């Protein structure tokens, strides 16, 4: 009866707490998509701020892990911030230990291993978040690596996360400077979700060769205007 | 049967113990925060449970370092525990570095601490929601931190029993004053909002406590509103009821 | 951590329930097989992708443990990943720091099985949900192929399969295996068995195959040391698998 | 201290000096620097004042515990190995035991006497005769001359008496005579009239 | 807290029994049969394995050397047994390092059984699901045959069987064992007892692990060809 | 560390784990001890007899310990008792008295009944012997709860109630068994309601009777 | 320096399909000679090990290596080889880098598979092809070996060479002597010989 | 389902173990605290298990300037008073400073709160009334197991404390202005505690009174010392 | 299950109440404090005639002027008494003076609630009797709940319910020491199931001059005759 309350095996060989963490990843009802250009990686995340008392510049599910790595999280923001702090510490520690910046895939494996530990030890619950790491690796180029509560991670050509991740995923499959990549991603998210975006409805992160950065509301409005033309 | 332990996901992916802590918060007295053009104002309703309480002596609002004010609703001892952690954190930041801790950094530290209390079944979630903020080198910041560890920046924040009416009044404030409120008029309006929200708890008398941290009025340090300004705000609130 | 008691305990029938459930998780995993020939061992598995936009090249289900030892799994992938990390670390610390050489296959298999049994008996941990097929070569035992179970039990095999279609694959290997098999014949039999096990597309991108065979001095990365032989573990590329499938 | 050991055809004879000196005065002139480890094993010790007795009783307690636990007696070889291991552990501890011991015992299964010399560093060696420190400087000539493997207990005692006489004549201290004990198949006995 | 999920492995039953120990014994009762026979001139260890593609010539899963003079037959979980066997080997080598003598069989058996008992009284962990048969020689008692179970009890035997069908095997041993048999007669007896207690229709060399200790003492773990020869000569073939 | 409170009070004031350890003791084999004027005689009713340990164990040269219940737990108790006796010899220059050793063993047993993460020993011990340089016989008993007491004659194990009734009707505290023969014959008669006999005498004179002597005693009875 | 407390020397030589290892037998306590039967050469299977230095350290290391090689044989089901044993010795010695044993170990043996003679000196491994020396007379041994040694000596010639080198180095060393033992090691047989030398 | 541990919230947000610890106080004997500007008074009704037994100590003295009275589990009160004495000791040692009553109350607050959020412990089953005098004057603090510490003019904790508390509320304006006449404040406290009796009357052995003030060190009256106040 | 340190909805610890009900099954112990001393008497309750009743130590010495009786799970009583003796000796070592009886009782009762995940509270109740210059002859009743009271006369154990009422009837401030002995013996004879005699009951007393002493079977028999 308690196989559903701690991460031990069920008689069917399943970890119900991990599956429920997967369920928790969609509580925020936010959809995100990541696309790689030939030179840059772009993450578009929905920015839903319904309360008018909120300061919108603080509502953010995109984190700058290091100079080159950015992370977009699908799930509750406390677990998202926990994962962000851990990833930042891991990146800084890798730089200290090995003399060079941690690659995006190494960090993704780092966090997936932590998730696996939470999956195997009973006193640790899984974090109910999905972590998408993006960077332009100095060896592998633009990179998307996505981690889930199960400790599973893999690299992606493009990826989408959220309640409507299926629609965006099939849309990208049908399709299959960084400003053009951003415009492509925004247009494709509009088409997949069937909803026009204002400058306040979107979060944009861009991983380039020298740095990862996030666009401001003014930059997002500029990209929306460019799409309008 | 998923609500008996802290770190258990329900089949829907919910943590029911955090929701129960939120219920405990909702049971508490109403506390608000208003971000003015150059500072932050904190106001809290202090219920007078008995005539034997010493007036102006059971202080609820707490200072962290010299520039951060914290007010909370729900389980007051949990709020004091959180504020003790926040003071330790501000001291550690001011020892490793030299600047006073920035408000967003302090908010992140408190959020990490509160979120760590939802990770294990050997610990209980915080039974408070904390409105905190202050003035740093980047201006004024206002945050509300929930039992889940979630926190956001706010133009105006409210928790407690009369949180809905206080939120409506703060929304009216944000609508009517896009230019940015002034610290003194913010104190007056905080008094007004607390008095308005007390109507949901009219069965008992209450004492109004206000504090503020303004770049101009208080020189960027958190100070309690006392004396002439406090009485002026009280009279403004009393008049604004009628 | 207040979990200091065992989560795996005996039942009134003598069963260890968590180990049985880990075995059930293994049986639901993707089929992976290993065949031992006279001059090599071949381990093969299906690469099942979660999304068509996933880069399956980044997910390696076959791992090098030592230059002459490789591993494949069926079951829970993250468990295999952490087990592979621990196995490489143990193969270095417990053996190569002491004796200056990589362990023989059986000793590494015993160390991995020890790691698995520790998860079986220690407090506050579930067992690993993976069975590993570990293929290796050592100077004194030659080529060997070992299956390690979640309980920590390991067994040497001439040929075996684990996972979703392990029963049919094992029957086919019983039909096809013989003690005079060459490495190329073993690879052909492995490809046929995996063809019978794989549901959808059967090609070099959906199949991961590695061999323990001849030493590869071209993969050593340096020359000038006559006694440094070169790795025997070799993961076949998608191009090589496609070539061996076109002339199937 | 002065410790002599001599293994003869059927027994081991140990002689230990009687004097205890601290600073300006000879406090005791009848000390027994031996401990019975087992009914057929005896250990005599020399070295630093407080370390010798402490180490000896620790060893004796350990050997007694083994004997009770197994309802069996350790062989003299095993006892000497255990003592050597203890001294080797001590020599690299926070404060080593500065104790030199002679282990004389009778192996009831081999029916042979055994003598082992172990110094403070932990160098063990099986000897027909032994002495620690400067003691062998005044005795080794005589044993090298007159020792035979087939010597009886009486001849060994005469040789020990001659060695003690030589030590009394040329060593520049007064060790106040020796206490003589014999280990054989009948157990451990003391020679008072030496 | 974790109190809800604790199974309380180290507690008594109202009848004074230990649930987990009894369940581990039940587990071993389904393991392959291992037999030890102490003859006048040595000890015989025989174990029944429990596929065509299995590398039988390499598999050593029930008989292990702990020493130059001590061997164990294993019934139960093989990985727990491997842990215990490593500890036993290290303990025997520690004894040899300390005393320059080979460890007596009883001391080693007692140490292993104490390790087993420790998991039964404290720690909250499950018992080892292993039963051992120790065949050993030492100068004190000569050839000795002990057995130990998850509870940590160890007893000395002239002939003993562990694993599946212990009752039938012990009945056969009681019927046919003599104190004055030679090692060859003991080997024959072990093969006959295994044949009449196996659940399979026939007993073949691939299903058998065999070991003897004979006098200096010599441990011989039989190769498959030697097992085949002994099967043919005994008459089971 | 595992520290769950396994031995706790039931609503009726009982510690169930200690009661169940007592049941485990009552399922033990036997330990009959008959104390006389000069004798303390301890007895019990394809196995290899050479290497199967005798139930009576020497804690020191003068104190022996018989037990009943779980043999594996008894091994740990006996090891602790022997180590304690050796340490007492080492540090207080004196061999343990029977009461001191009994107190130490009962203290270990009691400690295991109120420590977290452990279960009580399912062992009751009959501790017999003589104090150093003394001659009055001692026969103590310890139980899983930690209770220790002195007895003229006591039995533990299966048939303990019947054998204790037999002793209560045959042993008389007015006139204890006068000779070693009387001690042994009373013990054998109690065990006859296979026999092993150990006689504990002062000055560390502890001997187990041969099978011939025991056969003569049985035939006389 | 604890190595000079006890004295003693060990020399190993390679021949044609054979190795020789030789040592003196003196166990000394500074100038005083205590034992003439302290053999410093031990073997674990077919791998021979000579240890010079502090005698208690010699005994401790012999016990440790017997322990480790026994566990190796139990785990591996095969006897350790001279190269693997050399790695084991190096790792064991550096396991006590700041608590070192005051020893000089010399490995001699023939690899059972390849059949090639193997000798080694030391934590840093000196895997020489001609000779290894160790002890208080290492300079005398170096002179004698560098003068006398020639490659591919037959076992009899190798015995004579190593014996003469050892005897003449021990004659010029105060703390070495009181007898000598030579092991002529081949794949099929190992011969142990005690040498007649000066007893001063 | 939710009352078995202090680490669990009820579906309505309640902590049941803390409430049970409060009920532990409600089973205890009534003690009354009240203060004027110059003096703070503790009045306690000591309880005896048997008429052959003595009356359990209700009032504990910390130092010359501070003391407390307890209602509920006496060992918990002793633990808390030992911690309070340690805090005052630390203040005196490190700063040569008398610990303020409010700061000591907050230290008790933190110590009590630590047992309501972590598993394994239990809430303290005692309530305390702490009176003290410092540079800011007379102080009366009510401590609760939940961690709540309150500064009051007057208060009563224990069984039937509601009558005493109601009387103190009615008398508030009178006794807060008593000022420099300690005997009258003690008298008012005695009337307050007498308002909480049901059957037994205040006797020489029953009544225990403590006082601390401007020029009054913390003194406890027991036995015949309270006969003038009965 | 439930935690050992849990409160009941009525504000009482479960394990403490269970331990008190465990105490209720113990052998009876009676203590009477007078101006000349304190008399402690216990019911031996030997389980068998072969049990040597002189080995039952249910009255022990804590210090020269402090002794106590025990009732309930007397195995826990030994640990409590060892702690008490260590406390008294440590007091004499640290302060060069004998410990006060009330201070000794406090030191003992400090262990009472020091349990939780000690696995359980003690299952024994003590009657601590002692003398000192500060307070004279004193008698305390220590409980596993951590509470203790000073008693003029107290009875604990199986027969405490009627014994306490009888002590209420009989005790007065002018009782002499011999009257206290007779009263203790009378109450024991009243409440003991067995016929009271010098082999199934024990007496002890604490006086300033002679300290803590246990009455021998001879002297106890002479006192029993007086009834």
């Amino acid at each position: 009866g308690y196989d559903r309350h701690i991460t031990i095996f069920s008689p069917e060989g399943r970890l119900y707490q991990v599956e429920y963490a997967f369920k928790a990843t969609n509580q925020t009802n936010i959809n995100s998509l990541a696309v790689r250009g030939k030179d840059c990686t772009v993450v578009i995340s929905q920015k839903k701020v319904p309360d008018k008392l909120l300061d919108p510049t603080t509502v953010s599910y995109i984190f700058c892990i290091s100079r080159t790595i950015g992370m977009v999280v699908n799930g509750p923001i406390p677990d998202a911030r926990n994962a962000a702090l851990r990833a930042k510490a891991e990146a800084a520690e890798f730089r200290y230990k090995y003399g060079y910046d941690m690659p995006c895939d190494v960090l993704a494996k780092r966090m997936a291993n932590l998730s696996q530990i939470y999956t195997q030890r009973a006193y640790m619950r899984p974090l109910g978040v999905i972590l998408t790491f993006v960077s332009v690796d100095e060896e592998l180029g633009p990179s998307i690596y996505k981690t889930d509560p199960a400790g599973y991670y893999v690299g992606y050509k493009a990826t989408a996360t959220g309640p409507k991740q299926q629609e965006i995923t099939t849309n990208l499959e049908n399709h299959f400077s960084w400003e053009k990549v951003v415009e492509f991603a925004i247009t494709h998210m509009i088409d997949a979700l069937g909803t026009e975006f204002s400058k306040n409805d979107l979060e944009v992160g861009v991983a380039t060769k020298d740095k990862f950065f996030t666009l401001s509301a003014e930059n997002i409005e500029e990209r929306l205007v460019a799409i309008a033309e | 049967g998923y609500d008996l332990s802290n770190s258990v996901f329900s089949p829907d992916g919910r943590n029911f113990q955090v929701e129960y802590a939120v219920k405990a918060v909702e049971n508490g007295t109403t506390s608000i925060g208003i971000k003015c053009n150059d500072g932050v104002v904190f106001a809290v309703e202090k219920l007078i449970t008995s005539k034997l309480l010493v007036p102006q002596k059971n202080v609820k609002i707490q200072v962290v370092d010299r520039h951060i004010g914290c007010v909370y609703s729900g389980l007051i001892p949990d709020g004091r525990h959180l504020v003790n952690r926040g003071r330790e954190e501000a001291a550690s930041f001011k020892k490793l570095y030299k600047t006073p801790i920035p408000i967003p950094a302090f908010a992140d530290r408190l959020g990490q601490y509160v979120q760590a209390h939802t990770l294990y079944n050997s610990v209980r979630p915080f039974g408070v929601s904390t409105i905190f903020g202050g003035v740093d080198k980047n201006g004024a910041h206002l945050y509300m931190l929930e039992p889940s560890g979630s926190y956001w920046g706010y133009k105006g924040a409210a928790t407690g029993k009369g949180r809905q009416s206080a939120k409506a009044e703060l929304e009216k404030l944000v609508d009517h004053h896009p230019e940015g409120l002034s610290a003194r008029e913010a104190v007056k309006q905080a008094a007004k909002i607390i008095y308005l929200a007390h109507e949901d708890n009219k069965e008992k008398d209450f004492e109004l406590e206000i504090s503020w941290c303004s770049l101009s009025e208080t020189n960027g340090l958190h100070k309690f509103v006392k004396g002439d300004l406090l009485q002026e705000a009280i009279d403004f609130a009393q008049k604004e009821i009628n | 951590d207040r979990y200091s008691f065992s989560l795996t305990t005996f039942s009134p029938s003598g069963k260890l329930g968590q180990i049985d459930y880990a075995l059930t998780a293994v049986k639901q995993g993707v089929t992976s097989l290993g065949i031992k020939a006279t001059n090599g061992v071949v381990i093969a598995t299906e690469k099942k992708s979660s999304s068509p936009l996933a880069m399956s090249e980044t997910l390696s289900k076959v791992s090098l443990l030592t230059p002459d030892i490789g591993a494949v799994y069926s079951g829970m992938g993250p468990d295999y990943r952490v087990l592979v990390d621990k196995s490489r670390k143990v193969a270095h610390t417990s053996y190569k720091r002491i004796y200056g050489e990589y362990p023989p296959t059986k000793l590494l298999v015993s160390e991995v099985a020890k790691i698995m049994q520790e998860a079986t008996q220690s407090g506050g941990v579930r067992p690993f949900g993976v069975s590993l097929l570990i293929a290796g070569h050592d100077e004194f035992n030659g080529f060997s192929l070992y299956q390690v179970d979640p309980s920590g039990s390991y067994f040497p095999w001439k040929a075996t399969a684990i996972g979703k279609g392990s029963v049919a694959a094992k029957t086919f290997l019983e039909k096809r295996w013989n003690d005079e098999l060459e490495l190329e014949d073993a690879i052909h039999i492995a490809l046929l068995t995996l063809k019978e096990s794989v549901e959808g597309e059967f090609n070099g991108d959906t199949i991961e195959l590695a061999i323990i065979g001849d030493e590869n001095p071209d993969l050593l990365g340096y020359t000038g040391i006559p006694t440094d032989k070169g790795p025997r573990f070799r993961k076949l590329t998608s191009q090589e698998i496609n070539d061996r499938l076109e002339a199937l | 201290d002065i410790i002599l050991g001599i293994r003869v055809q059927d027994s081991v004879i140990l002689a230990s000096s009687k004097a205890v000196t601290r600073g300006i005065s000879v406090l005791k002139d009848s000390d027994d620097k031996t401990r019975q480890l087992s009914p057929h094993t005896l250990m005599s010790f020399a070295g630093e004042a407080g370390d010798t007795v402490q180490f000896a009783e620790y060893i004796q307690a350990n050997i007694q515990l083994y004997s009770i636990r197994e309802d069996y007696e350790l062989s003299p070889q095993a006892v000497s190995s255990f003592v050597r291991q203890e001294l080797a552990k001590s020599i690299r501890s926070r404060r080593p035991y500065q104790v030199n011991v002679l282990i004389g015992g009778y192996d009831k299964k081999k029916n042979k006497p055994e003598l082992y010399q172990i110094d403070y560093l932990g160098t063990k060696v099986e000897l027909p005769y032994g002495a620690h420190g400067y003691s062998g400087f005044y005795t080794f000539f005589l044993l090298d001359h007159h020792y035979r493997p087939d010597m009886t207990t009486e001849e060994g005692l005469d040789l020990l008496k001659l060695c003690v006489q030589e030590l009394e004549k040329r060593m520049p201290m007064d060790f106040k005579g020796v206490i003589v004990k014999i280990v054989d198949k009948d157990g451990i006995r003391q020679v008072d009239d030496f | 807290g974790s109190r809800r999920y604790d199974s309380r492995t180290t507690i008594f039953s109202p009848e004074g029994r230990l649930y987990q120990v009894e369940y581990a014994l039940e587990s071993i009762s389904h393991a392959g049969t291992a037999i030890g026979i102490m003859a006048s001139d040595g000890i015989v260890l025989a174990a029944e394995r429990k596929s065509t593609l299995l590398e039988q010539d390499t598999s050593t899963e029930k008989l292990y050397k702990l020493n130059d003079k001590i061997a164990v037959a294993v019934a139960g979980l093989t990985a727990d047994a491997e842990i215990l066997i490593n500890t036993a080997r290290i303990h025997a080598q520690n004894y040899l390092k300390t005393y320059n003598e080979d460890i007596p069989v009883e001391i080693l058996v007692r140490r292993l059984s104490d390790i087993k008992q420790g998991y039964t009284q404290h720690g909250g962990l499950r018992p080892f699901g292993v039963s051992f048969i120790y065949a050993g020689y030492d100068d004190r008692y000569g050839y000795q045959l002990y057995t130990s179970n998850p509870s940590g009890n160890y007893t000395g035997w002239k002939a003993i069987s562990v694993g599946a069908n212990t009752s039938a095997a012990q009945t056969l041993l009681q019927m046919d064992y003599k104190d004055d048999m030679k090692v060859d007669d003991a080997i024959e007896l072990a093969l006959k007892t295994l044949s009449k207690t196996t659940d399979s229709s026939a007993l073949t060399y691939d299903r058998l692990e065999f070991a003897t200790i004979r006098k200096e003492v010599y441990q011989k773990i039989f190769k498959p060809q030697e097992i085949k020869d002994i099967l043919v000569k005994t008459g089971i073939t | 560390g595992y520290d769950r409170a396994l031995s706790i009070f039931s609503p009726d004031g009982h510690i169930f784990q200690v009661e169940y350890a007592l049941e485990a003791v009552k399922r033990g084999t036997c330990a009959v001890g008959v104390k006389g004027k000069n004798c303390v005689v301890l007895g019990c009713e394809l196995q290899d007899t050479r290497i199967t340990p005798s139930k009576v164990s020497k804690i020191d040269s003068h104190v022996v310990l018989s037990f009943s219940g779980l043999n594996a737990d008894s091994r740990i108790l006996i090891e602790k008792a022997r180590v304690e006796a050796q340490s007492h010899r080492l540090t207080l220059e004196d061999p343990v008295t029977v009461e001191y050793l009994t107190r130490y063993v009962a203290g270990v047993q009691q400690r295991y009944t109120q420590s977290g993460g452990v279960r009580p020993f399912g062992v009751s011990t009959l501790i017999a012997g003589f104090d150093p340089r003394d001659d009055e016989p001692k026969l103590y008993q310890t139980e899983p709860s930690g209770i220790y007491s002195s007895w003229s004659a006591q039995t533990i194990g299966r048939n303990s109630k019947t054998v204790r009734e037999f002793l209560e009707k045959n042993y008389d505290r007015k006139e204890p068994p006068a000779t070693v023969e009387e001690c042994v014959k009373l013990t054998v008669r109690s065990l006859l309601e296979n026999i092993e006999i150990t006689v504990v005498k002062p000055d560390s004179d502890i001997v187990a009777l041969s099978s011939e002597e025991i056969n003569q005693y049985v035939t006389q009875i | 320096d604890p190595s000079s407390i006890n004295g003693g020397i060990v020399v190993a030589m390679t021949g044609k399909d054979c190795v020789a290892i030789a040592c003196d037998l003196r166990l000394g306590s500074q100038s005083l000679g205590v034992s003439n039967k302290f053999e410093k050469i031990f073997h674990y299977g077919h791998v021979f090990l000579g240890i010079t230095g502090l005698a208690t350290d010699v005994t401790t290391l012999n016990e440790m290596f017997r322990y480790k090689t026994n566990l190796y044989k139990l785990k591996e089901e095969r006897a350790i080889e001279p190269e693997t044993f050399t790695q084991l010795v190096s790792s064991s010695l550096y396991e006590r880098r700041f608590g070192p044993y005051f020893v000089g170990p010399v490995v001699a043996g023939i690899n059972s598979k390849s059949g090639k003679p193997f000798i080694a000196g030391f934590g840093c491994i000196d895997e020489a092809k001609d000779f290894i020396v160790s002890g208080t007379a290492s300079d005398q041994l170096f002179g004698m070996c560098e003068s006398l040694y020639e490659p591919n000596l037959e076992p009899e010639d190798l015995f004579e060479t190593i014996s003469q080198a050892l005897l003449n180095a021990a004659d010029r060393d105060a703390l070495s002597g009181w007898g000598a033992v030579v092991y002529i090691i081949k794949k099929d047989e190992v011969v142990k010989r005690y040498l007649k030398m000066r007893q001063d | 389902n939710y009352d078995g541990d202090t680490v669990t919230f009820s579906p309505t947000g309640r902590l049941f173990q803390v409430e049970y610890a409060l009920e532990a106080i409600k089973q205890g004997s009534v003690t009354v605290g009240l203060r004027s500007n110059t003096h703070a008074v503790l009045v306690a009704l000591k309880r005896n298990a048997d008429e052959l037994s003595s009356y359990q100590k209700k009032i504990i003295k910390c130092d010359e300037h501070m003391g407390l009275s307890l209602a509920g589990l006496a060992p918990d009160a002793r633990v808390l008073s030992n911690y309070l004495r340690q805090q005052c000791n630390y203040s005196s040692l490190v700063f040569n400073r008398k610990l303020a009553v409010e700061r000591a109350g907050h230290l008790l607050c933190d110590k009590a709160q630590k047992n309501t959020q972590s598993y394994g412990g239990r809430p303290y089953g005692v309530g305390l009334l702490i009176i003290g005098y410092d540079k800011s004057g007379a102080h009366l603090l009510e401590f609760q197991p939940s961690g709540n510490v309150t500064e009051l003019y007057g208060t009563a904790i224990g069984a039937r404390s509601q009558g005493a508390k109601t009387y103190l509320e009615r008398t508030l304006d009178t006794f807060i202005k008593i000022d420099g006449n300690p005997d009258e404040l003690i008298k008012a406290g005695v009337e307050a505690i007498s308002q909480s009796l049901r059957d037994e009357s205040l006797t020489v052995d029953n009544l225990s009174i403590a006082i601390v003030g401007k020029d009054t060190p913390f003194t406890i009256y027991d036995g015949e010392a309270v006969a003038k106040y009965i | 299950d439930r935690g050992v340190s849990t409160f009941s909805p009525e504000g009482r610890l479960f394990q403490v109440e269970y331990s008190l009900e465990a105490i209720k099954l113990g052998s009876t112990a009676i203590g009477i404090a007078t101006k000349e001393g304190v008399v402690l008497g216990v019911e031996k309750r030997a389980t068998s005639p072969l049990l040597e009743s002189d080995s039952i130590e249910k009255i022990v010495e804590i210090d020269r002027h402090i002794g106590c009786a025990m009732s309930g799970l007397t195995a826990d009583a030994r640990s409590m008494i060892e702690h008490a003796r260590t406390a008294a000796v440590t007091h004499n070592l640290y302060y060069d003076e004998d410990i006060n009886v009330e201070s000794l009782t406090q030191s003992v009762c400090d262990l009472a609630l020091r349990f939780g995940e000690m696995s359980r509270p003690f299952g024994v109740a003590l009657l601590i009797a002692g003398h000192d210059a500060d307070d004279g002859y004193q008698l305390f009743h220590a409980e596993p709940s951590g509470t203790f009271y000073r008693y003029n006369a107290k009875a604990i154990g199986s027969g405490s319910e009627g014994a306490q009422a009888e002590l209420l009837n009989e005790w007065h401030s002018s009782l002499t020491l011999k009257e206290a002995e007779l009263l203790v013996l009378k109450i024991l004879k009243q409440v003991m199931e067995e016929k009271l005699d010098e082999n199934n009951a024990q007496l002890s007393c604490i006086t300033k001059q002679d300290g803590f002493k246990i009455y021998d079977n001879e002297k106890t028999a002479e006192l029993i005759k007086e009834l």
